[PDB]
């Protein structure tokens, strides 16, 4: 599953 | 490993309402699992409780995906659109409150356009203190959001460029000149060379 946090 | 996973322009302010830009789809290599992505969003840097964002990603196996996400919820891929090397993608998000908004992805090459709205999002609340144009080494986890791994960062080309970059804080355009610049850094080495000039944020693989 893809998760975009810096 | 990955010390800095964001590359691009980050504006630190308040009451951000809209972020938009157009970007080109590059080619990628590095292996089937290598990847990278380009997107626009609000929050995620100094504000860690949420992110309103949308963009497209690329994999070393030649595949692509257009997507949207309201971090901390898992992202989701759009169904009515295709992403191909060379395409030009208009992307934009709009925050209407700390828990509501929308995202739009428009393929200017194929004329296809998809959209998603968010309301009373409980997962997390936006602070609306960050606005950005990013090239990211993202992660893959299980449904939950644990057991995560940063994906191998795919080399890409040509340079991905965000054009006609637009940000608004309460309806007023904001200057891309105050934006901070970050680079994707892996093993203490830059793997991107991002820069701002005018209304264009440009990032090439290093």
């Amino acid at each position: 599953f893809k998760f975009f946090l810096r | 490993t990955v010390e800095s996973n964001w590359g691009g322009a980050i504006l630190i302010g308040s009451d951000f309402d809209t972020v938009s830009a157009t970007a080109n789809v590059p080619s990628a290599s590095g292996g089937s699992s290598a990847a990278g992505t380009a997107w626009v969003g609000i929050d995620g840097d100094t504000c860690q409780t949420a992110i309103l964002q949308t963009g497209f990603d690329w994999y070393g196996d030649g595949t692509y995906d257009a997507w949207y996400e309201w971090y901390p919820e898992v992202s989701d891929d759009f169904s009515g659109i295709t992403i191909s090397e060379g395409d030009s993608i208009q992307m934009s998000v709009t925050a209407t409150s700390d828990t509501s908004g929308s995202a739009t992805l428009e393929n200017l090459t194929t004329g296809q356009k998809v959209s998603k709205s968010f309301s009373n999002e409980s997962s997390g609340s936006l602070c609306r203190t960050n606005a950005e144009f990013i090239i990211e080494d993202f992660e893959e986890c299980n449904s939950n959001g644990s057991d995560c791994e940063f994906v191998p960062f795919a080399s890409f080309s040509p340079a991905v460029e965000f054009t006609d970059c637009s940000v608004t804080s309460d309806g007023e355009s904001v200057s891309l000149d105050d934006a901070q610049i970050t680079q994707v850094i892996i093993n203490n080495q830059d793997v991107t060379d991002c820069s701002v000039s005018g209304t264009t944020v440009s990032c090439s693989y290093v």
